[PDB]
């Protein structure tokens, strides 16, 4: 029976395709546009921060990667709209679990998770 | 080793550059996944990546040909002590990749039964994040221990980088006292 | 190594088929009797050779040393006698010639060899080869007795992890803070 | 007479100074003089403690790129006749690998100055 | 008509044959170095993988590094080892890895700085049995790896080691029979000259067959690949070696390959002469193309192996020796009676005979190895009875 | 010595070459004493205690001990094959016949034990 | 007698122990007489420190125990969630669907996962990489839908953290159509391959009475022939809906579980082309604001976050909707005290939760009965007595995932 040499057939095929793998990091393969990448403070059109220091965003996180801080945005020197931004804000990867909590956490859209990895 | 007793000069140069050169190549990892990073690292393995491509596809079974143990996975304290002996059970050059944030820091699982990060007993050269790492992650942190083993001295150069390093660690404040723009 | 030595002296000889042969046959003999001196004797044990019989190590090498001294005192000088080169013999083949032979005027004996192998086959089966009364349960059978191990201590409880000792002789420890005799093997000695 | 010479390991320059400020130039005025020799990589604490002439290793369970307790497991496996190592753990349940790491004393963070004393105090004694 | 032929073998002068061993070194230097990277790279692409592709242009030089590395790597030398044993192990695995090498007829006369020299660095009336004894050496320095690691892998890796040489030592040797009827040499030449008239692939594929089943059983590749077993042993007999040791232990099993490839070209493929589509050329089998047509063959044979570790799992030790007794040293006992008694017949004429002798002897060996493979090994079993647990009614 | 002295002349090189290397081996690259290092592979586990070491392990059975006394026969009964082989031609009928009675008789003392079970352990 | 027995660790790094399992055998030549595990290398205290995490948090704990089946310890957390709650009717049905459509193809690529590390550890090297050529598939589908490549916190307590994507629709359905087809390459290796077969027929035995004692499940159980699977028996997420055969065998050793396997991926692939065919538009999240999870994620230039229009129904319109997301994101939801036990049949057998609320905002007490650690008590009875590299295949058969077992 042919059948139990079946295997000899798959590798030796598979000798003739072209190989599947991708050309990273000369050609990076694509990565899916939901993919959980660094977390990024975003702005507004005019450049104000978004990120109004709720700590919504380091509530939420269950690894507690995420240490934000807020300041009171005084007329002489406003971050973000609002009477609130976000003076310190820290992600420690070395915690971050990529969970996306943060991101769904945040009331402002001011945390986005880019796709850069 | 008496490549360590050549003097100083290019030829010492010529031979770190060459060492450097043919152990970023072959850099063997040890088959040592822990959780569920070793699947990230058997998916880099795997077709759709190639970690062959590196040089890298004999996964040392035994510590001995073991080139780099990738830690790959969170570290439990019954698993100390087995990591460490492993560690010692590779021979010289040795590096440590502690890819996945368990095995950098412990990660989301901040309790007695992890170690709280693999540099607590064996010294890390890479700290990878994700959890797991995508296997694009993993080949970054790889070509950055590739140009850092590349550079890695020998010899009385060895001697001095150490003291020189040593120089520059023993002043640089602890992160805790980083207060920038701490209310 | 002696046989191999033994070889390459058949090959310097004009014996190439002999010597190689001796190489091959006795590479397999010798593995053999390593796999035999590991099952029966020991991986590493060393041997004391402390003479067990009184007087019996002295009286061996005296005998050695005057055997081996009246045999080579008898052969003395023998190729001062003449040495005809073997070239005429080899010549046509070493083989061909050892084939002439064997099969022309050693025939009786070439085929004698086929009964000391039945003989040594024999042997082998007779005393060597156990029966079934003796056959070891296989991992079905030892899978089904009762419930196999299952039901009893599923698995046996694994030695203690300790930090210092994590060996399999390290002992578990039971809730009353003594050891688990069931966590280390019993082959073992209690240590630890 | 001669000064006791203790190597302090620490990524944290804070800790090597709780850890020489604890301990002083005698731990007690019936003990020699001591000398610290501060050392922030495991490279330059394994090179010191090749070189000898070491009778304490304070190593800081919570080095960063090489925590104490594992260059204290290396140094015990490494050196010979190595000074007794004492380790700064950074949390109560790390006490466990303070075990496995062989460390004749462990003490727990943050630092308390009399209970690194009475340790030193134990291992030099 | 006498081989070696002696107005080709043996003049010589100490440089040309210092030359040759010189060059015969490199060749399977280079060959292992390229049998590495080949490997590799050809794993990869029935992976559809691409292999190493970056150390060096097109990743050509990965075996090389790797081999410096191993080079630079510390050379440990454990605690409880057998120091003098554990040392000369891998040396013991690679001088006669090299040495069986001597007698490989890589082609045919050839002049060379007015000498007229085999393209061979010797040969012997008993070039084959040689080339047996000196595998046959080489093995012992996998099993006193094994052993003297005192580890308990390794120890487990050179009883495999032991194992593996039971099961296929003696199919080798009675493989060998059937190409020394038909040639009436042992030597390598005088079995390429035999050849001559048509490979004896053809007319000896039973012998051919267990020769090949036998050498990737010799040289510890997949699918027996016992003695090492990744994934049962760790590293089986080579660990606890490190550095050049390990790594002279990896070349005595590449070299062994190679070895044992060129030894089947011989036999079996014609050994050096050209193949059909070439052989109708001019010169095809003159000048030094007969190293190409040989080590084309030889890496065929080495494409063999490679294909055979990508797709075959490793048997257990003890089922590669039922194989080899219950399968291979029955079939080649069985072959050679069957070829002595064909040739004894035709030599006197009962032509018909010998034919439908061949015949039904090829048929009923088939016939009884698919018993064997499917009927001794039959797929069906019985059920089993209930015991002190209680248990769910099954379907 | 002619036709051997190459091969002497290849295995010297084969043995400076290994030899060579295991040198290489133990003066080249870094040397580091250490007795985790040191101490023997246990898949991590710190080894059983050496000092306790002549209690287990001291006798490794093999299962296939029978195929391994049979080996030693046969592989010392084959080898009359090459002479004959070689020589076939020259022979005639008569060792022909010898040859097939002596591999009957090899052939009895192998069904005799592959039939009784002497091949089925290992 | 003790002379001729070793015993030897197996031991945490080894590459048929999944690195984290330490066998400690006891080997007379090279038969294993005796086996011991030694466990825990990897536990982790995932249960304990979901104590300190509110529900939707411990998703993404209990998604990294049995990290091979991430789907299956999710869906066990959030049926075990919306028990306590009282809202398993509520879940909606493209919630329930998707569900079982991410299990199933959970299903195919763990069993992808123990075909691959199984043939490698019995020497199938390229086993490995078809298998994971296939799983990559599986994952491209798990990131586009997800974001993430494993130990997923898709899976929501109430249905799942977002709707799927445009084109996760047709990538599953390219899925349905190519992964028998590539399936077909892994099972040409293996399946009847002689040396395969000689290597895992009759190999590890454990028959049916042996899987009741040890509470043995999934394939071991199945391979001695009994159809039970909590697929059928106490349906769940409404795998009532879906024509599926329960795969089982007769031969009760390694290879009867490996065929097992490689028969449920393509009842796998017939289940998700039902989902396909069912799945219809529609919320996948309770519509129930006090419980549901609030977060709109949706994409953008800047990335993945909070869709800008639930960003203005929160901080430009809505005073209860703003209350509603703060409260449900930071301390989340109460469940009310109770205690439940909810299983699911993850690929290695009956995937249990204990979970016991005592009315807080965090799990009081959650454990997971994950099958491969009551498996793993199988492995005294399938390796004593066979020789090692039979334990090998044993083990490989039982395909535990340490993860799963220490916890
Ligand atoms: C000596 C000298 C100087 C001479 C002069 C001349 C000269 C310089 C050179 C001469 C020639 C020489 C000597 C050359 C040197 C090179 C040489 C000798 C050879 C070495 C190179 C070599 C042998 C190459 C080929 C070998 C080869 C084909 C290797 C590939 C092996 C493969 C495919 C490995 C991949 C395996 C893999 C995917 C590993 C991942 C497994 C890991 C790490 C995870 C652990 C893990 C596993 C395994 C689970 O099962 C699991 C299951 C479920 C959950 C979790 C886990 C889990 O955690
Ligand atoms: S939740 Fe958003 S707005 Fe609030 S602190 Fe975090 S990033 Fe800034
Ligand atoms: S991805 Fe998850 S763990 Fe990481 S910072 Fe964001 S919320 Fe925290
Ligand atoms: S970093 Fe994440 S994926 Fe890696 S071992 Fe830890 S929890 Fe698992």
């Amino acid at each position: 029976f042919l059948d139990a040499l079946a295997g000899f057939a798959v590798t030796l095929g598979s000798m003739f395709k072209k190989p599947i793998t991708e050309g990273y990091p000369e050609k990076p393969g694509p990565v899916a546009p939901r993919y959980h990448g660094r977390h990024q403070l975003n702005r507004y059109p005019d450049g104000l921060e978004k990120c109004i220091g709720c700590e919504l965003c380091a509530w939420a996180c269950p690894a507690d990667a995420i240490y934000v801080e807020g300041a009171d945005n005084t007329a002489d020197e406003r971050y973000s709209p609002g009477e609130r931004y976000g003076r310190v804000y820290q992600i420690n990867y070395l915690r971050c679990i990529g969970c996306g909590l943060c991101i769904e956490a945040c009331p402002t859209r001011a945390l986005t998770m880019t796709t850069e990895y | 080793g008496l490549e360590e007793r050549l003097p100083g000069g290019i030829l010492l140069s010529t031979v770190e550059t060459v060492a450097g050169y043919v152990r970023k190549g072959s850099l063997w990892p040890a088959t040592f996944g822990l959780a569920c990073c070793a699947i990230e690292m058997m998916s880099t393995a795997g077709p759709r990546f190639d970690i062959a491509r590196f040089g890298m596809e004999r996964f040392s079974a035994t510590p001995r040909q073991a080139d780099l143990m990738i830690v790959a996975g969170r570290v439990s304290q019954k698993m100390a002590p087995v990591l460490r002996q492993i560690y010692d059970q590779m021979v010289e050059p040795k590096w440590v990749l502690a890819m996945g944030v368990c095995a950098s820091s412990g990660g989301m699982f901040n309790n007695y039964a992890v170690v709280q990060g693999v540099d607590h007993v064996v010294p890390v050269d890479i700290y990878l994040p994700g959890c797991p790492p995508r296997p694009e992650m993993l080949l970054h942190a790889i070509l950055k221990l590739h140009d850092k083993i590349q550079q890695m001295p020998l010899g009385v150069n060895r001697e001095e980088a150490i003291r020189e390093a040593e120089q520059a660690a023993l002043a640089v404040p602890p992160t805790i006292e980083l207060k920038g723009l701490l209310r | 190594c002696t046989m191999i030595s033994l070889a390459v002296l058949y090959i310097a000889q004009d014996a190439p088929f002999l010597g190689v042969v001796q190489i091959v046959v006795y590479t397999g003999a010798v593995m053999m009797l390593f796999l035999f001196v590991l099952m029966l004797i020991g991986v590493d044990l060393t041997e004391s050779l402390v003479e067990t019989i009184k007087g019996h190590r002295i009286a061996a090498l005296i005998a050695g040393a005057g055997f081996g001294i009246l045999v080579i005192a008898g052969i003395g000088n023998v190729s001062v006698a003449g040495f005809s080169g073997l070239a005429a013999a080899n010549s046509g083949g070493n083989v061909e010639g050892l084939a002439a032979l064997i099969f022309t005027r050693y025939l009786w004996a070439f085929e004698l060899t086929s009964a000391l192998l039945i003989t040594a086959a024999l042997g082998a089966m007779v005393l060597a080869h156990r029966e079934r009364f003796e056959r070891r349960k296989t991992q079905r059978e030892l899978a089904i007795e009762r419930f196999q191990t299952g039901g009893h201590p599923t698995p046996l409880p694994n030695p203690g992890v300790y930090a210092r000792h994590n060996s399999v002789d390290v002992p578990a420890r039971l809730p009353d803070g003594s050891e688990s005799p069931l966590s280390v093997s019993t082959i073992l000695p209690h240590r630890t | 007479s001669a000064p006791l010479r203790i190597l302090v390991y620490s990524d944290n320059p804070r800790t090597r100074e709780q850890v020489r400020l604890a301990l002083g130039k005698r731990i007690h005025p019936e003990l020699p003089e001591i000398e610290y020799v501060d050392v922030a990589t495991a490279p330059m604490a394994i090179s010191q403690m090749d070189a000898g002439g070491f009778d304490l290793a304070i190593l800081d369970g919570e080095a960063t790129p090489a925590g104490g307790m594992g260059v204290a497991k290396q140094v015990k496996d490494e050196i010979d006749d190595c000074p007794p190592i004492l380790v700064l753990t950074g949390r109560a349940d790390d006490a466990w690998l303070a075990k496995w790491s062989r460390a004749e004393a462990a003490v727990p963070h943050p630092i308390d100055p009399i209970r690194l004393s009475d340790a030193v105090v134990s291992l030099l004694r | 008509m006498t081989h070696p032929d002696p107005t080709l073998f043996g003049h010589d002068p100490w440089w040309l044959m210092l030359a040759k061993a010189v060059a015969i070194f490199v060749f399977l230097l280079l060959t292992v170095l390229s049998a590495i990277l080949i490997e590799r790279k050809l794993l990869g692409r029935m992976q559809m993988r691409f292999g190493p592709n970056r150390v060096g242009p097109a990743g050509l030089l990965q075996s090389l590094a790797d081999g410096i590395k191993l080079a630079l790597k510390e050379g440990l030398v454990p605690a409880g080892v057998d120091k003098p044993i554990y040392l000369l192990a891998p040396v013991i695995s690679v001088i006669p890895a090299f040495v069986a090498f001597s007698v490989i007829p890589l082609g045919g006369a050839v002049s060379v700085f007015g000498h007229r020299t085999p393209l061979q660095l010797t040969d012997l009336p008993v070039a084959v049995l040689f080339i047996l004894a000196a595998t046959s050496i080489g093995v012992y320095g996998i099993v006193l790896a094994g052993w003297a690691s005192g580890s308990t892998y390794p120890l487990l890796g050179g009883l495999r080691s032991s194992a593996q040489v039971v099961s296929y030592e003696i199919a080798m040797g009675l493989s060998f029979v059937a190409v020394f009827l038909y040639a009436g040499t042992m030597s390598t030449s005088g079995i390429v000259a035999a050849q001559d008239r048509t490979w004896f692939v053809f007319l000896l594929l039973p012998s051919f067959l267990v020769y090949v089943v036998s050498m990737v059983g010799e040289t510890n590749r997949a699918p027996f690949d016992l003695p090492e077993a990744e994934g049962e042993l760790v590293g089986g007999f080579h660990t606890e070696y490190s550095s050049l040791k390990f790594a002279m232990f990896m070349l005595a099993e590449y070299v062994n390959m190679t070895t044992v490839s060129a030894l089947a070209t011989t036999m079996f493929l014609g050994g050096w002469h050209a193949p059909f589509p070439f052989n109708l050329i001019d010169g095809a089998n003159s000048g030094w193309w007969p190293l190409l047509w040989f080590t084309a063959k030889v890496w065929t044979f080495m494409f063999l192996y490679f294909w055979l570790r990508a797709t075959l799992p490793r048997l257990r030790y003890d089922q590669f020796m039922a194989l080899g007794w219950k399968v291979l040293i029955p079939v080649s006992l069985l072959w050679i009676m069957v070829v002595a008694i064909t040739r004894s017949l035709r030599q006197h004429g009962e032509g018909t005979w010998a034919a439908w002798l061949l015949t039904a002897a090829v048929v009923v060996v088939v016939a009884l190895i698919w018993g064997l493979a499917t009927s001794l090994r039959r797929r069906t079993v019985q059920p089993p009875p209930p015991q002190s647990t209680g248990a769910y009614p099954v379907p | 010595m002619a036709l051997y002295t190459p091969i002497l002349i290849l295995g010297a090189i084969a043995a400076v070459f290994a030899v060579v290397s295991v040198g290489i081996a133990l003066v080249i690259g870094p040397r580091r004493f250490n007795r985790s290092k040191l101490e023997a592979y246990e898949c991590g586990i710190d080894p059983l205690p050496p000092v306790a070491a002549g209690l287990t392990g001291q006798r490794i059975p093999i299962r296939y001990y029978l195929i391994a006394m049979l080996f030693i026969v046969f592989d010392i009964e084959i080898v009359f094959l090459y002479p004959w082989a070689v020589a076939f031609d020259s022979l005639g009928l008569f060792a022909v016949i010898e040859m097939l009675l002596f591999m009957l008789t090899v052939f009895v003392a192998y069904a005799y034990v592959w039939r009784r079970g002497g091949l089925n352990w290992d | 007698q003790a002379g001729e027995r070793i015993v030897v660790n197996m031991g945490p790094q080894h590459p048929s122990t999944h690195g984290v399992l330490r066998l400690i055998l006891e080997i007379e030549g090279e038969i294993i007489t005796e086996a011991r595990c030694g466990i825990g290398y990897l536990h982790t205290g995932i249960e304990k420190n979901l104590e300190y995490r509110n529900w939707t948090q411990g998703v993404t704990f209990v998604t990294r125990m049995d990290y091979l089946s991430p789907f299956f310890n999710e869906t066990a957390y959030c049926l075990g969630v919306e028990k306590l709650l009282g809202i398993t009717d509520d879940i909606p049905e493209r919630a329930s669907v998707i569900r079982v459509m991410l299990m199933e193809l959970n299903r195919i690529s763990s069993h992808l996962v123990a075909l691959a590390t199984g043939g490698m550890e019995l020497g199938a090297m390229s086993a490995m990489f078809y298998g994971f050529r296939e799983r990559e598939e599986i994952l491209r589908v798990f990131e586009s839908i997800t974001g993430l490549r494993m130990n997923h916190a898709y899976i929501r307590p109430g249905g799942l953290a977002a709707d799927l994507p445009d084109d996760a629709i047709t990538q599953v359905r390219r899925l349905v159509e190519i992964l028998p087809k590539r399936l077909k390459d892994l099972e040409d290796l293996l399946n009847e391959n002689y040396i395969w077969k000689a290597r895992t027929v009759g190999v590890g035995y454990l028959d049916l009475t042996g899987c009741m004692a040890l509470g043995i499940t999934g394939p071991i159980l199945r391979s001695t022939g009994l159809p039970h699977d909590l697929r059928k028996a106490q349906p769940y997420c409404g795998y009532e809906n879906y024509e599926f055969d329960v795969i089982t065998d007769d031969r009760c050793d390694s290879y009867g579980r490996y065929i097992i396997r490689v028969k449920e991926m393509h009842e796998s692939v017939k289940i998700v082309e039902q989902c396909l065919a069912r799945l219809k538009p529609g919320p996948v999240m309770i519509s129930d604001k006090k419980l549901a999870w609030p977060a709109d994620l949706k994409l953008g230039p800047d990335g993945l976050g909070n869709s800008p229009e639930h960003i203005a129904k929160i901080m430009g319109r809505s005073m209860e909707g703003l209350i509603h997301h703060f409260k449900l994101v930071t301390e989340g939801i109460r469940v009310p005290p109770g205690q439940v036990y909810v299983a699911v049949e993850s690929p290695r057998g009956e995937l249990g939760v204990h979970m016991v609320s005592d009315g807080g905002t965090r799990p009081y007490r959650v454990h997971y009965r994950d099958p491969s650690f009551t498996n793993l008590q199988a492995v005294a009875a399938t390796c004593e007595g066979g020789m090692v590299a039979d334990a090998i295949a044993a083990v490989a058969s039982i395909d535990p995932v340490m993860g799963g077992v220490d916890r």
